[PDB]
């Protein structure tokens, strides 16, 4: 159970955005704080990784590219998993202090990917999710987006991700399930690629908009999105 | 360099 009791163990706990649900929903006080939770749940993502099984097998820039690769479509996914445990996919949980109703999701002008990701919290519950499953699932998605130019120590990274996955037949153990799971896992990136298009052009008009960026986060959106939103850095999908 | 980089 070793592989288990590791993502059991490291598992972070849910973080809050310190968002005021007092004052009213306007797009600007939802997403300043979606980008301040964001560095706040990214700062988990990166601890959880460091003490992953293998992970400081890869050159340090793979590492660090593979996390900022796939820090959004990761974030999704427990939320996908927050909104579903809690709120039985009613609502979106990104945080307990900012759980999001179909108001905030049209005043933020994210409802489309809003919905989508209600869908993938919905296909949670449809499909008797488990939270192994859920760790493992969410595992595998930081080994989920490449160069196409691949990375440095590629080698390493094709093994890694390959006994990740032998992971996750056993947590089933059959290839009925797999398919479906598989299929979520794909169906996380289209919804990361819309936000990283949100992001992107968020912060293109962010001066104009009223909207905070922490520090970081704009290095990420300005430097590392690009690259997945040119084709440059693409998503490995299990299917077609 | 980079802030990812440094705070890694
Ligand atoms: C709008 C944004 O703040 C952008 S961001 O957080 O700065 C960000 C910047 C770069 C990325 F690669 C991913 C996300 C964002 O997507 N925030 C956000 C915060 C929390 C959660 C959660 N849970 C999510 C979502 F993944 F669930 F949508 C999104």
């Amino acid at each position: 159970p070793i592989f288990l009791n590791v993502l059991e163990a490291i598992e972070p706990g849910v973080v809050c955005a310190g968002h005021d649900n007092n004052q009213p929903d306007s797009f600007a006080a939802l997403l300043s704080s979606l980008n301040e939770l964001g560095e706040r749940q990214l700062v988990h993502v990166v601890k959880w990784a460091k003490a992953l099984p293998g992970f400081r097998n890869l050159h340090v820039d793979d590492q660090m590219a593979v996390i900022q690769y796939s820090l959004m479509g990761l974030m999704v996914f427990a939320m996908g998993w927050r909104s579903f445990t809690n709120v039985n996919s009613a609502m979106l949980y990104f945080a307990p202090d900012l759980v999001f109703n179909e108001y905030r999701m049209h005043k933020s002008r994210m409802y489309s990917q809003c919905v989508r990701m209600r869908h993938l919290s919905q296909e949670f519950g449809w499909l008797q999710i488990t939270p192994q499953e859920f760790l493992c699932m969410k595992a595998l998605l930081l080994f989920s987006i490449i160069p196409v130019d691949g990375l440095k120590n590629q080698k390493f990274f094709d093994e890694l991700r390959m006994n990740y996955i032998k992971e996750l037949d056993r947590i089933i153990a059959c290839s009925r399930r797999f398919y479906q799971l598989t299929k979520l896992l794909d169906s996380v990136q289209p919804i990361a690629r819309e936000l990283h298009q949100f992001t992107f052009d968020l912060l293109i008009k962010s001066h104009m908009v009223s909207v905070d960026f922490p520090e970081m986060m704009a290095e990420i959106i300005s430097v590392q999105v690009p690259k997945i939103l040119s084709g440059k850095v693409k998503p490995i999908y299990f299917h077609t | 360099d980079s802030a990812f980089s440094r705070y890694y």
